[PDB]
């Protein structure tokens, strides 16, 4: 009855029925229904009686948030112009109207005295200037809009990369139960790369600042995520960031078919007609060759391996991924990333044991060399407890069962000459 | 349950049709001042098959746009259900809410504009009086 | 008239949808209004039409995120 | 739904008989008895008792072959529908006197519409129902004209007159619009508009509110 807003108005008083009870419907009464679960299927009876106000953060919402943040930070002039454009609809008109009202109330107070002229005149002229400014703003609207459009198009790939990075990081919980990451974590990462960037101390060119911001965002996100992430999964996150950067980069093919074959397409029905090929190839190697040759770039794989004489030597090399023979057939030369993808497919086919190693190579060909080099170094987490960690945020030190992590924090506390109240939580006291 | 369906005369109270939405919008926006004699009749934009005039006026165009908005919400829900899901049913209650919001917003903004214009006219008259005073 | 129509349709129908879906619905409505030759203010941003600066400042002081979706 | 199978230890004692729907012959007999009893109110239609019943059962049979529960969960037909048909015809004929065959066929079609046509969803089902209704009406009443049948609305009301009489749509719509205006003026607090579907549903609800066990 409350949602339906039924009113049994009788006797000059407003009424409403709640069960058997009758209750006066006091004015200025509003009820705000709320929920915490994004995925709830409400019945149509309830759906018809409420206005759904959804605050759930999505890809577009985070993309817009990142775009606004980077526009405010990198280009304060463009952000100021956007704010001026938004104000020009009603706020500037309201300000002009209030200025005119002040003029009217001053003029009727002074009765338009010729001695008071000057006090009027300045106000009048200032008002003109204000309107002139507004007039200029309404005479340059389209130019400012197209400039803002150009800047937004320039900064859009960074926002898309930010949204994709956050959602990969959030989904990381599927791999392991300990990879739970919140939105505030990614917002802190974004603010740290945007403002506290040691690589941006003197860079001035907007495109250079944008490129530095993108590279440092990828690097910082990977470092902060992988610092609390198992060593066997660092390569997975690096490959995911490489895929995100590849989708974001321009002048490169999407490599959808090759990536799909690498991830899922390797398991397809192609067992029929699995010839032994050469003595080096085994049955599983022959099957992998058959599957890989389904791709257009590898349709001549059979002849390519059979003709080569050092291919058998390459199969028995210690590190095949270092020297992968040029086997794929392409009409036009490809970028180094396409070369890395094709050699990665070859390594998945021939000598899968080196795949992980070659995966690292692929990252160095996509996200740059030494992308994982920070991981190999010992944890210099004194910087991570000085900054990058707010006092409200605890520092969880999760160790593999059978290892102790209290040593690192105790030595850093001794180094930082700050006391620690170490407590064992086994007992009830 | 089939037992409930028996012993009861069944009546399919189907969803509001396009003509029903058009009539609801027209009789709920009659008070609103939407008469524009300088309306330029466009091409296409068909939503209600029985458009009251063959060449629509401004009010009929507005009501047709409103029923088009409701139909687009229905189609958006259908598309969202097609690609994934997680949708909320759109009902004639939503249409009445939209029409009431339209009426209230139009009246409020038109009243504010009229008040500002009347203030501008009052200011013009007062400043003309000040002009006469200055000439004196 | 067209601007109020768009704003009311947004605040009544365009709920529960993400930002992209809201933008798509608003674009469809504006395209229809253009097709119907209905004069609505071009590229109108709905944030300040339905809420002036002082309400926005009060909301920001009321612990509200500055996201356009939140506004 | 809501039914649990009986235990075998209990079923061993209780013989069960499957009482299926009465057949066309049984339905003809029972509702011909009912129609002969009802038409004794108006003697001039007594000789029409036997064919009318047949038409009814025919429609029912057809209305059972089409509109299966697979299409919609509420597409269930039983002799209870036929009983409601007979009761509605009897309620319409109760106060009225000196009715030609025309009125009998008109109320037959009206009750058929209100029982079998308004439960359907798509327009195809409704058009099929209307065509088959007038087809069977002409099949079992050949000498009669289509006067009962080209009338597309076929509406009944007793607000305009003292009893159930066929009324034209325009003046009933005007009366219902005035009553709706008064209703939302005093009882309701939100304006109510009257389109064609509202008028049809109001007529159906009124008809239900008049019949016994409605």
């Amino acid at each position: 009855p409350v949602l339906n807003r039924e009113v049994r108005r009788t006797g000059g008083r407003v009424l409403i029925t709640l069960g058997d009870q009758d209750i006066d419907l006091s004015p200025s009464f509003v009820i705000f229904l709320s929920t915490r679960d994004p995925t709830v299927e409400f019945p149509p009876d309830l759906c018809s009686r409420v206005t759904f106000v959804n605050f759930t953060v999505t890809r577009s919402s985070l993309q817009s948030q990142c775009l606004n943040e980077v526009l405010k930070a990198e280009r304060p002039d463009v952000d100021e112009k956007r704010s001026d454009l938004l104000k020009l609809q009603g706020e500037f008109q309201l300000r002009l109207r209030q200025l005119e009202k002040s003029l009217l109330q001053a003029l009727n107070e002074v009765k338009g005295r010729i001695l008071d002229d000057d006090t009027i005149i300045t106000t009048l002229e200032n008002l003109k200037r204000e309107a002139a400014e507004v007039t200029r703003k309404v005479e340059e609207t389209d130019i400012v809009m197209q400039e803002v459009e150009t800047v937004s198009q320039q900064y859009l790939p960074l926002s898309t990369a930010c949204s994709s990075i956050y959602f990969t990081m959030e989904s990381l919980k599927q791999i392991h139960f300990l990879y739970q990451y919140s939105l505030q974590f990614f917002l802190d990462i974004y603010h740290n790369v945007l403002y506290e960037n040691p690589n941006l101390k003197g860079v001035t060119d907007h495109t250079q600042r944008l490129s530095i911001i993108t590279k440092d965002l990828f690097q910082v996100a990977f470092n902060r995520v992988a610092r609390g992430m198992l060593h066997q999964d660092h390569i997975t996150f690096a490959m995911l960031l490489a895929r995100i950067k590849l989708k974001g980069t321009v002048g490169e093919p999407t490599y959808d078919a090759e990536f799909q074959h690498f991830l899922r397409g390797n398991e397809i029905v192609l067992s029929a007609g699995s010839t032994p090929r050469i003595q080096g190839l085994t049955v599983e190697q022959a099957e992998a060759v058959v599957r890989l040759s389904c791709l257009p770039a590898f349709k001549d794989l059979i002849a390519k391996v059979q003709a080569d004489e050092q291919f058998g030597i390459w199969l028995d090399s210690s590190s095949p991924e270092q020297t992968v023979p040029y086997l794929w057939s392409e009409e036009t030369p490809a970028t180094p990333i396409g070369q890395a993808i094709h050699r990665l497919l070859l390594i998945q086919a021939f000598r899968p044991d080196r795949l992980l190693a070659m995966a690292h190579m692929f990252v160095s060909t996509n996200l740059g060399e030494s992308f994982m080099s920070i991981m190999e170094q010992p944890l210099d987490l004194t910087h991570i407890v000085g900054t990058e960690v707010k006092p409200n945020t605890p520092v969880l030190m999760c160790s593999v069962p059978g290892y102790d992590a209290s040593g690192h924090v105790e030595d850093l506390a001794a180094e930082q000459n700050t006391q620690i109240t170490s407590i064992a939580i086994g007992s009830a006291e | 349950s089939p037992a409930l369906f028996n012993r009861c005369v069944l009546n399919w109270f189907g969803d509001w049709s396009t003509e029903a939405l058009y009539q609801v919008g027209k009789e709920f926006t009659s008070k609103m001042d939407l008469e524009k004699p300088n309306y330029i009749v466009p091409d296409y934009m068909p939503v209600v098959y029985d458009k009251l005039p063959q060449p629509p006026s401004h009010r009929e165009a507005i009501v047709n746009s409103c029923v088009f908005v409701h139909q687009t919400l229905h189609q958006a829900n259908a598309r969202l259900a097609k690609r994934g899901g997680r949708t909320m049913a759109i009902t004639p209650r939503h249409y009445l809410d939209f029409i009431n919001h339209y009426a209230n917003l139009f009246h409020e903004k038109r009243s504010e504009l009229e008040e500002q214009q009347m203030h501008l006219n009052v200011g013009l008259r007062k400043i003309k009086e000040t002009v006469d005073q200055v000439e004196e | 008239a067209g601007d109020c129509l768009l704003s009311a349709a947004f605040i009544a129908y365009a709920g529960y949808f993400d930002q992209q879906m809201r933008q798509n619905l608003f674009t469809t409505w504006s395209h229809h209004l253009q097709q119907a030759n209905i004069q609505f203010r071009t590229d109108i941003a709905r944030t300040e039409y339905l809420s002036n600066a002082d309400e926005r400042l009060r909301w920001q002081a009321s612990s509200l995120p500055a996201d356009d979706l939140c506004t | 739904p809501g039914r649990k199978p009986l235990s075998h230890r209990f079923l061993r004692h209780v013989p069960v008989v499957y009482v299926d729907y009465p057949g066309p012959a049984s339905l003809t007999q029972i509702y011909g008895t009912f129609n002969r009893a009802m038409l004794r109110l108006i003697p001039s239609l007594r000789t029409y008792a036997e064919p009318l019943t047949a038409a009814m059962v025919e429609f029912y049979t057809m209305s059972q072959e089409r509109f299966t529960q697979d299409t919609q969960p509420h597409y269930i037909y039983s002799p209870r529908e036929m009983t409601r048909w007979v009761r509605g015809i009897f309620e319409a004929l109760r106060p009225l006197e000196t009715l030609p065959v025309e009125g009998l066929i008109r109320i037959w079609a009206h009750e058929a519409l209100r029982l079998f046509q308004d439960r359907l969803v798509e327009d195809e089902e409704r058009r099929w129902t209307d065509e088959n209704i007038d087809t069977v009406a002409l099949k079992h009443f050949p000498n009669i004209d289509r006067e009962k049948a080209m009338s597309r609305p076929i509406l009944y009301s007793n607000w305009l007159s003292k009893d159930y009489i066929p009324v034209d749509q325009e003046e009933l719509r005007d009366y219902v619009k005035a009553r709706l205006k008064v209703f939302y003026e005093e009882e309701l607090d939100v304006p109510l508009v009257l389109f064609n579907e509202v008028l049809d549903h109001v007529l159906r609800i009124d008809r239900i509110f008049r019949q016994p066990q409605g």
